[PDB]
């Protein structure tokens, strides 16, 4: 539930 | 499996080189603006400005600082190895307190300013946002740092361990990062050694310091989210509502 964060530990 | 003191050495270069790598601005850049004070004017500017507007100017920045603290946990030795799921755990409890740890680099004890939107400005800069205590708690910690001098690799060393906290409820391989934890503190405590710092040790901040500061924050943000829903919805950056809505 949390596709921001995601995004910057997978950028 | 425990690692030499070689590996601690290196432990220590690695977290102070990513600290160095996002810490944001430059600690010898924002000493030397000491003198760059907002003027009167300025000041009742920012008192003018609406409740909403100030809230969301501050939820704005946080949210950039809050990206910087994320880097930070990338470029940490250990910190991939870590499951998903415990990743964020840790970044949803530890992203805000490691701010507020970094924030007195940019605090003025000597006029009890902070730096904001590039000068330097007291507590009634920020009457708008409408929680004075909570100013009052986030300078009075800033004071506090103020104190021990951290120097630039003891706030590497120091945030590494905000960070990395085996106690957050939902760690899935708690074990794992206890190892970890453990690691870094052997880190911090042999640099302090080698610096004759380790007095620090006994002076650092009660175990739920920060944990109440960020128990504060978000309690005024639901309290300004619950007279303003439509403001956070439109305006507030999406990262600063996962973390904190
Ligand atoms: O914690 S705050 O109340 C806050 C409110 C809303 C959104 C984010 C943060 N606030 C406290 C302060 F008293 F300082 F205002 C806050 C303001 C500014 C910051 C910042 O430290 C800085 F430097 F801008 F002052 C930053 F964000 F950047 F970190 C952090 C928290």
């Amino acid at each position: 539930e949390f596709p921001y964060l995601l995004s910057l530990l997978g950028e | 499996p425990y690692a030499s003191l070689t590996e601690i050495e290196h432990l220590v270069q690695s977290v102070c080189k990513s600290y160095r790598e996002t810490c944001q601005l430059r600690l010898e850049d924002l000493l030397r603006q000491r003198s760059n004070i907002f003027s009167r004017e300025e000041v009742t500017g920012y008192q003018r400005k609406s409740m909403w507007e100030m809230w969301e100017r501050c939820a704005h920045h946080l949210t950039e600082a809050i990206q910087y603290v994320v880097e930070f946990a990338k470029r940490l030795s250990g910190f991939m190895e870590l499951c998903q799921n415990d990743q964020i755990v840790l970044l949803k409890a530890g992203a805000m307190e490691v701010v507020l740890v970094r924030m007195c680099r940019a605090y003025n004890a000597d006029n009890r300013t902070v730096f904001f939107e590039g000068k330097y400005g007291g507590m009634e800069l920020f009457r708008a946002l409408g929680c004075s205590e909570l100013i009052s708690s986030i300078f009075d910690f800033s004071h506090s740092l103020s104190a021990l001098h951290f120097s630039e690799d003891e706030i590497a060393l120091y945030t590494a361990l905000v960070l990395i906290n085996a106690h957050r409820p939902g760690l899935q391989e708690k074990r794992k990062v206890e190892q970890l934890q453990y690691n870094l503190e052997l880190a911090f405590h042999h640099h302090l050694c080698k610096t004759h710092r380790q007095s620090i040790l006994a002076k650092l901040p009660p175990k739920g310091k920060l944990r109440s500061l960020c128990s504060q924050h978000v309690e005024r943000l639901q309290i300004f989210q619950h007279l303003h829903p439509i403001v956070v919805q439109a305006a507030f950056p999406p990262l600063y509502k996962e973390l904190f809505s």
